[PDB]
């Protein structure tokens, strides 16, 4: 996957997470990303 | 004699200790994957 930049790899599943209305993504203790939000359909999705 | 043993408890340092050390390592070896050893980045791709 890419998310307008963002590049990895993982598999991506329906989240129950809520950011902040100014921040695109997440990351995990270890500062690895963990969850990112679709530009277009604006929904939080998990990476594992 | 022995029934007083269960109010001294309700220690185990020397238990916790194995655990944190470990612990300790494993969160020091992970983090240390963000470092550029003087690279001009710490990312292979």
């Amino acid at each position: 996957f890419n998310f307008n930049g963002l590049k990895g790899t993982g598999v991506l599943t329906e989240s129950n997470k809520k950011f902040l209305p100014f921040q695109q993504f997440g990351r995990d203790i270890a500062d690895t990303t963990d969850a990112v939000r679709d530009p277009q359909t604006l929904e939080i999705l998990d990476i594992t | 004699a022995i029934g007083k043993i269960q109010d001294s408890l309700s220690a185990l340092g020397k238990l916790q200790d194995v655990v944190n050390h470990n612990a300790q390592a494993l969160n020091t070896l992970v983090k240390q994957l963000s470092s550029k050893f003087g690279a001009i980045s710490s990312v292979l791709n």
